[PDB]
């Protein structure tokens, strides 16, 4: 046991240093956004959360040192570092997860990547695509084996640009933007071109 | 590693892969799926590209 | 006090100073008791009186004591999105405005070439487009070497002209 | 890094104190996001936009330079270096623990 | 019959009733009563157990008085909770969007423990929302429902496993109280017990019973023959009573130093004290019915004590030892039998009610906790009951429970019976609930001990598929709230007409017989062997007079919806949810034709629906008109009735409430005054009554597709008004505000055309997709002028329009009519919130023509989409000249044992044409047992069929021998069933008889109107480039991995590049694609996408160096 973790590091030019953190990373503010809602509501990610209960840990912690406490106090603020450094990394590891408001877990850094949720199989395995529609179906009876029926205004906000140029070109719309007006009101001539 | 990441338990089997300093090809299928490069099959393989 | 002075400035998401809060929390106390006091919700117009101040400052005091909110809670009855999933990066590029703002800057060049180049050049700096500095017309004169107020006249040149449809008529399908 | 999608090779491994302050654009040292009045990143906040770099695209915090023939220039106030708003995506900042 | 306004509606009755169908909106208005103290509840619970009647109300009020201070000098108790007139009627509340309740008030009382002083304060408590008569909630205006839950009634549940390493079979117990942390007793893999309390695993009932005080002596004087306990004893390897508090302390309050009196008192603190082991009062009962400790007393503290234990452990001793008899010292017997939790005994009922009443327990425990919190820091004599209390926590509790709590949830209306029948609803999750991942299969089956309790058949057929149920029709509701049934009880074979309530749990020392028998009316049995239900559920035969009770009558064991169903016993039970789940989904028609074949129970449960109004008071029919009626009482008053038309529907249709009365008429206590949307008569009427032939037709009714009668269309028979609000909020601004008005930026002439000046549309604009209804106008804000728009607005002379015109635009696919429009404004001097100074609610409706995708469906679980429509031209007709109505697939019938709806059709045929069975000579044979009246019939006629006694198949069999025709001589179902058609398209016969009959049919809410999205390109998501989700906003596809499974398999890599690359995220390439297509050239090279780098700094985002090589 030990041995495939310490002949991994033996080759490795890795040290294990790094598995004890005296250091953190602050992931990119956008990918953890302070976006505020339709008329001043905000909302946050949470990951920001834990930053400044980090930060606060660690800033305190400093105001007892830089000051020069008794221990006891100083080893309390310590474990404290590291419980918000373990939430920060991952929530509800060691003990309760840290729930915030109204009683419901938060969400940290381990939790992004995890299940049908997490960016590989929520994100990056599946993802949602533009030029796509959906819609009920009937039987089709009078088509060929290689015919689908289709909506005809589906098939329209699907072809948007190619019938956008093609009126264009055809000079029913003078520049791409009276089409797209056009095709907005959906005026008669992108019936027929979109044919 | 990063098909098996892609796959289950994703913390547990990232913490050696890590630790293992493992270089992922770069060339698995799941992996060009990922990555948004063209996967090695099919129509995707260099000699019909 | 040190709880007071933390609480007031550390435990708030987005700090705000001790006064502020100072008198948002006197709100919560006093309004709270006024709702049993009146036995009903005390209204603002009158909840602005007893902090003598004036009810817009009472209205930006409450609107401060509301908080953000979490991007991940759960919205749907079961657990199956989250509120992220509804939000819109509004720094999109609407991508029908990037190719119809080539179009545009496109037109500019076939339109200005279309008419004279001294004038072409001359509105190039003038509006600075080409550059990132507009230009006044006493600038052009080491550049073209006139007086302004000939580019004063040209300016007009360049506009009036332009001012007929045919220019026109060409350029107001871009709006 | 710079990504133009020739990869051959995806490498995981721990990060060491020298790799994440070197990753960083800074120390951020003060547990705040955003002004209740200004709605802005303060000097050293959690979106510290001298950080992370500007969210008004070519415009610094003070906005000394609010015009793209600025591009790169770090203010001499503020230093928040004029370039893309992009960066925010693409930088990213750290904390060092006592 | 036996209703006022009943029109007659024969059926073939086996069996009369012991007892009419109950009120079926008794499930919220008991509840609610009980909660409230109302004079009905306040005379109803005086006398049917009188010991106590009290409320949620009361009843908390006195768990929580009086609340003290730390030491005992000064108090405050509680005493009158008194409430007040409502706020204002229903539909104003919910037109200016408040919440329907009524105040609340409370008399306190200051005392001073100390020398003495009182203040009986009368102290508002707030406004405390109430109940509609229909049981639903207004909240904010918004009408919501308290569904019924189901819970397990704490206590003591013994279990049974096996250790398969010797296969004995071992027993334990869980201790289960309300507000209980866990203590778990049991015999482990050897013959010693687990006692670990909280999951700590050491210190069997050694640190147990000596720790209570006790040493070795008292435990064996009770375990010398408890060998399981002799070894714990024996096995102490330690002595002491105080040695075994240290030893829970060591095991249950370690981490903190011990002392010799602080585990000594802690193990009263923990379970005889009543501060944090509480097991709910009904909860106390449910134990002294199980160990029988109690047998004549009424409760009280329901902070655990110390006789119950000891039976506990005996219990589970004597079980281990397997005995038949456990009797703890000191009182009545009980048997050694296993605790079931999923037959009803242990499954309690938690109502509105109980529900409300806990959410006020804790409101005012945080209340008593800032009475404290005020009664210390505020100097003495310097407080009073108002400074004491905080009312807050309470109105908070209540709110955040009736706000986002899914125990209560929007009340859905698009029918009356969603109305109805989203009430009496029994879930399974929520609080106390179980979720649906920890809910596993065995919770989900139909226990036996839900006959005439809940359903067994109305249940959702999602992932909530037994989890979620719904009420019986003749159920009850207990003041515990355990599931009561009414039965008949055969007394040495009398069965009695006594009306006898009995829960699950009051089965299993009694026999419920067979429902229906040949009951010679005697009370006794024909045959000594009946179908009974023995006390386990098993059902067997067993002797006429042993067996004890007997059932009340049919359609007992059923739920409403479900009783909608004719031939439900000649249909599956499969199909049959299917078809009571789409009942819930009818969309409102025009004309509500009722069945001519039903049942019974639709006249009875449409007036209790509320959708049907109703004459409340007999008495003359003074006037009758479309917006009032007014019934003029035989004493001097009248009753006005205002009437609501065109009131939208909670999801989005109307409420239309016609009326089917006369000028004059007199009309009784519960008579109809306006049909509602989907009734007729009084009785559900959902859909219409249609001429069948189930042969397919051309490959166009193909697969659950779907062909119908054309003139429907055109008669709009099958059609829906669809109404629909769109909600306009102009808010206060740093730009400014919204100005609606026709101040448009930039605005053609067209698109004015039907728009008043006001800023909306002329209220009855017929409008579309896309047309702009409401002009909510925005300043625009800051931006570089480009140079060529400002050469154009030097050029031309257009303004600046520096105005962002944020209106509305129908959105994609909606159209219709403008209903009108309502409007509150902060200069109307209203309660808008703080900034929003309009708020509109503009109104379109579109009576939508049916089309194909349009999802229909019959009563017997038939349904589907139409797959087209043609003209009459092509349509078979029978020997009466007659083209049909409804035209089916054959194929689903055989294969999903749904003949039911052929039975119906055919006997609705013989209901339609009328029949008279010929009694020449003395009664057909079919005839003398199927009732009277019933060989009699004249033509277009209704009629209804029980769910399990009903027009059996001979008595079918022998309604088709007199056929009598509507008009013609034509008898076309010969008497065993068949009939011949022609058909419309060849004029050429089939080389079979062709099937018809009358079917009822019904429009289901699935529209193709609703269920399309399409885009090309919308709007992206907040951290990934990629795009949204949902119809509402533009949205987009998804597109999963299991498809890029199959995508692979197709080895279409390119393809696949395109998905994840630039069709979800490549931003220049999406617009280069643009630019693609917008130079007419082929799509060039896919980029490199946004999210695939926003993967990458996700990744790099980890603590983890990563670069990826190119060389
Ligand atoms: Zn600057």
């Amino acid at each position: 046991k030990r041995l495939k973790v310490v002949a991994a590091f033996q080759q490795s030019g890795n040290s294990p240093m790094g598995m004890v953190l005296d250091a953190v990373p602050v992931i990119p503010p956008e990918l953890r956004p302070m976006v505020q809602l339709d008329g001043g509501r905000f909302a946050t990610s949470d990951l920001n959360d834990l930053y400044r209960r980090v930060i606060n840990r660690n800033n305190r912690l400093k105001r007892l040192i830089d000051l020069g406490a008794p221990e006891i106090i100083v080893n309390n603020e310590k474990r404290m570092l590291q419980e918000s450094v373990d939430a920060l990394f991952d929530n509800g590891r060691r003990g309760r997860p840290v729930t915030g408001p109204g009683n419901r877990p938060l969400k940290s850094l381990s939790d992004l990547l995890k299940g049908k949720q997490g960016r590989f199989r929520q994100n990056l395995l599946g993802k949602r695509v533009d030029y796509s529609g959906r819609s009920v179906i009937v039987v089709g009876p009078q088509l060929k084996l290689h015919q689908c029926g289709l909506p005809k205004l589906m098939a329209l906000e699907l072809f948007k640009p190619f019938v956008m140029k093609r009126l264009v070109d055809l000079n029913h719309a003078q520049n791409i933007k009276s089409a797209k007006r056009m095709v907005e009101r959906q005026r008669p001539q992108v019936w027929d071109v979109l044919e | 590693w990063l098909s098996a990441a892609s796959f289950q338990e994703t913390t547990r089997v990232l913490t050696d892969a890590a630790i293992n300093c493992r270089s992922d090809k770069l060339n698995g299928l799941k992996e060009n799926v990922i990555i948004g490069k063209l996967i090695p099959a099919g129509t995707g393989i260099n000699r019909y590209r | 006090q040190a709880i007071t002075r933390a609480m007031a400035d550390q435990a708030r998401t987005i700090r705000i100073p001790v006064h502020m809060v100072e008198v948002i929390n006197k709100l919560g106390r006093i309004q709270r008791e006024l709702l049993q006091d009146l036995g009903r919700e005390p209204t603002p117009e009158e909840l602005a009186k007893e902090m003598d101040i004036t009810p817009e400052k009472v209205l930006e005091i409450q609107q401060y004591a509301r908080e953000p909110i979490s991007l991940d809670q759960t919205i749907g009855d079961e657990g199956d999105s989250q509120l992220g999933d509804f939000i819109e990066d509004s720094e999109a590029v609407v991508a029908v405005d990037a190719v119809s703002f080539t179009l545009l800057q496109d037109q500019l060049q076939s339109v200005l070439d279309t008419l004279s180049e001294r004038e072409a050049g001359v509105v190039r700096l003038r509006f600075g487009l080409t550059d990132g500095q507009p230009r006044t017309l006493d600038e052009i004169g080491q550049v073209y070497g006139v007086t302004r107020e000939r580019i004063r006249q040209i300016e007009s040149k360049t506009m009036s002209k332009l001012r007929h449809p045919s220019r026109s008529q060409v350029l107001r399908d871009y709006l | 890094m710079l990504d133009v999608n020739f990869f051959d090779e995806l490498r995981i491994g721990l990060a060491t104190a020298e790799d994440i302050r070197q990753w960083s654009y800074g120390e951020v040292k003060k547990p705040e996001t955003i002004n209740y009045r200004t709605l802005k990143p303060e000097k050293d906040g959690l979106f510290c936009e001298k950080i992370f770099g500007p969210t008004r695209d070519w415009e610094c915090y003070c906005g000394k330079y609010k015009r793209v023939r600025f591009k790169g220039i770090i203010c001499e106030r503020c230093g928040v270096e004029v370039t893309r708003a992009k960066v925010r995506r693409e930088r990213m900042g750290h904390i060092e623990l006592a | 019959n036996s209703v006022p306004g009943a029109p007659n509606r024969v059926s073939f009755a086996k069996l009369r009733e012991p007892l009419e169908v109950p009120g079926l909106l008794d499930v919220q208005t008991d509840s609610f009563e009980w909660l409230i103290g109302s004079p009905r509840w306040r005379e109803s619970a005086a006398e049917r157990g009188d010991v106590n009647p009290v409320g949620g109300l009361e009843e908390v009020l006195y768990e929580l008085s009086p609340i003290e201070d730390f030491s005992g000098s000064m108090s405050l108790s509680f005493s009158d909770p008194r409430f007040d007139d409502v706020k204002a009627p229903v539909d104003e509340c919910k037109d200016k969007d408040m919440t329907y309740a009524a105040p609340l008030f409370v008399t306190a009382e200051f005392i001073n423990n100390n020398t003495g002083e009182i203040k009986s304060q009368t102290v508002f408590m707030g406004d405390f929302p109430m109940m509609t008569e229909k049981g639903t909630f207004i909240i904010n205006g918004t009408e919501r429902v308290v569904v019924s839950q189901l819970v397990r009634s704490p206590g003591v549940y013994f279990d049974e496993t096996i250790d398969k390493s010797t296969d004995k079979t071992l027993h334990s117990v869980k201790v289960i109280p309300s507000r209980g942390a866990w203590l778990e007793f049991d015999v482990d893999k050897r013959d010693t017990v687990g006692v670990r309390i909280d999951r700590k695993r050491r210190q069997p009932v050694t640190v147990l019973l000596k720790a209570l005080g006790w040493t070795s002596e008292q435990i064996v004087e009770r375990f010398g023959f408890s060998e399981i306990m002799r070894s714990t004893l024996e096995k102490d390897n330690t002595v002491g009573t105080d040695e075994a508090l240290l030893d829970i302390y060591r095991k249950l309050r370690p981490g903190e130093p011990p002392t010799k009196e602080s585990a000594q008192t802690l193990l009263e603190n923990l379970f005889f004290k009543e501060k944090r082991y509480d097991l709910a009062r009904v909860g106390r009962y449910k134990v002294n019915k199980k160990l029988g400790l109690h047998v004549g007393e009424p409760i009280t503290s329901s902070t655990l004590t110390e006789e119950d234990v000891v039976a506990t452990i005996e219990y589970l001793v004597r079980l281990h030892e397997g005995q038949t008899t456990m009797t703890v010292p000191g009182g009545v017997e009980v048997p050694v039998e296993t605790d079931d939790i999923d037959h009803f005994g242990n499954r309690r009922l938690r109502t509105v009610g109980e529900l409300i009443q806990n959410q006020i327990r804790v409101g005012m425990s945080r209340m008593e906790r800032v009475v404290r919190e005020r009664m210390t820091t505020q100097d003495v004599e310097a407080i009073t009951p108002q400074t004491l209390i905080n009312i807050r926590p309470v109105v908070a509790a209540i709110k955040e429970f009736f706000g986002t709590s899914q125990l209560s949830q929007f009340m859905d209306q698009n029918n009356p019976l969603s109305g109805l029948t989203h009430k009496r609803r029994l879930s399974a999750l929520g609080p106390g609930g179980l979720s649906r991942e920890r809910a596993g299969l065995e919770v989900r089956d139909v226990h036996p001990s839900h006959y005439g309790r809940m359903c067994p058949i109305e249940t959702p057929e999602g992932p909530n598929i037994g989890l979620i149920g719904s009420l019986s029709v003749y159920a009850r509701v207990n003041p515990f709230g355990f599931i009561e049934t009414p039965y008949r009880k055969v007394v040495d074979g009398v069965v009695s007409d006594e009306i006898v309530y009995l829960t699950a749990d009051e089965e299993d020392r009694h026999v419920v017989a067979q429902a229906n028998s040949p009951i010679d009316a005697d009370g006794r049995f024909v045959e000594p062997r009946v179908l009974v239900r023995r006390k386990a559920g098993e059902v067997e035969y067993v002797p006429s007079s042993e067996v004890d009770y007997m059932d009340v009558s049919p359609r007992q064991m059923v739920s409403v919806a479900t009783a909608m169903i004719p031939f439900l016993e000649h249909d599956d039970a499969n199909r049959a949810l299917m078809g009571a789940n789409m009942q819930r989904q009818a969309v409102p028609l025009v004309r509500s034709e009722a069945p001519l074949v039903g049942t019974g129970m639709e006249l009875r449960a449409a007036i209790d629906a509320g959708d049907v109004v109703v004459a409340e008071e007999s008495g003359v029919i003074e006037e009758v008109s479309a917006d009032y009626i007014t019934v003029m009482h035989d004493n001097g008053t009248r009753r006005t009735y205002r009437m609501r038309k065109f009131a939208r529907s909670n999801h989005g249709t109307c409420a239309n409430q016609c009326p089917i009365v006369d000028a004059g008429d007199r009309v009784e206590a519960g008579q109809v005054i306006a049909d509602g949307p989907c009734t007729d008569d009084g009785e559900m009427a959902l859909g219409k009554n249609l001429l069948v032939a189930i042969m397919p037709w051309e490959g166009h009714n193909y697969e659950d597709a779907i062909i119908l009668s054309n003139r429907l269309v055109e008669e709009d028979v099958l059609t829906s008004i669809h109404i629909e609000e769109h909600e306009i909020d102009a808010r206060d601004t740093k730009l400014g505000a919204e100005e609606i008005t026709r101040d448009i930026p930039n605005i053609s002439d067209e698109v004015l055309a039907d728009l008043d000046e006001r800023g909306i549309v002329r209220i009855g604009a017929e409008v579309r997709d896309g047309d702009i209804l409401v002009g909510k106008v925005t300043p625009k804000g800051e931006t570089e002028l480009t140079p060529e728009e400002r050469l154009l607005r030097a050029i031309f002379g257009e303004k600046a329009r520096e105005v962002r015109d944020t209106s509305l635009k129908v959105p994609h696919g909606e159209s219709g009519k403008v209903i009108g429009i309502r409007v509150f404004s902060r200069e109307d001097e209203d309660e808008l919130p703080a900034g929003v100074n309009e708020l509109v609610r503009v109104y379109v409706a579109q009576k939508r023509k049916i089309s194909d995708g349009d999802k229909l469906a019959g009563r017997h679980g038939n349904k589907g989409v139409i797959g087209k429509i043609l003209p009459v031209e092509d349509m078979p007709f029978l020997a009466d000249g007659t083209p049909v109505d409804i035209i089916l697939n054959t194929h689903g019938v055989p294969r999903r044992m749904n003949i039911g709806q052929i039975l119906e059709t055919h006997l609705g045929w013989c209901a339609h044409s009328g029949w008279k069975v010929d009694a020449a000579k003395g009664v057909p044979d079919w005839a003398a047992r199927l009732p009277d009246e019933l060989l009699e019939a004249q033509p277009n006629a209704i009629v209804s069929t029980p769910v399990f006694d009903g027009a059996q198949e001979a008595e079918l069999q022998g309604l088709l021998s007199c056929t009598l025709p509507n008009r013609d001589g034509d008898v076309l179902v010969d008497a065993d069933g068949k009939a011949m058609l022609f058909d419309g398209r060849s004029g050429e016969p089939f080389p079979y008889p062709v099937t018809v009959g009358y079917m009822y049919i019904m429009k289901l809410h699935h529209l193709v109107d609703d269920k399309i999205h399409a885009r090309s390109t919308g709007p992206y998501s907040m951290i990934t480039q990629q795009p949204l989700g949902g119809k509402a906003q533009f949205g987009g596809q998804r597109f999963g991995e299991m498809e890029c499974w199959a995508m692979q398999a197709y080895g279409a890599a390119y393809t696949l590049q395109e998905l994840l690359t630039i069709k979800s995220d490549d931003t220049v390439g999406r617009v280069k694609v643009y630019e693609a297509i917008v130079k007419g050239e082929n799509i060039p090279e896919p980029g490199i996408p946004e999210s695939f780098k926003v993967l990458l700094k996700e990744l790099q985002s980890l603590c983890l160096n990563v670069e990826v090589l190119s060389s």
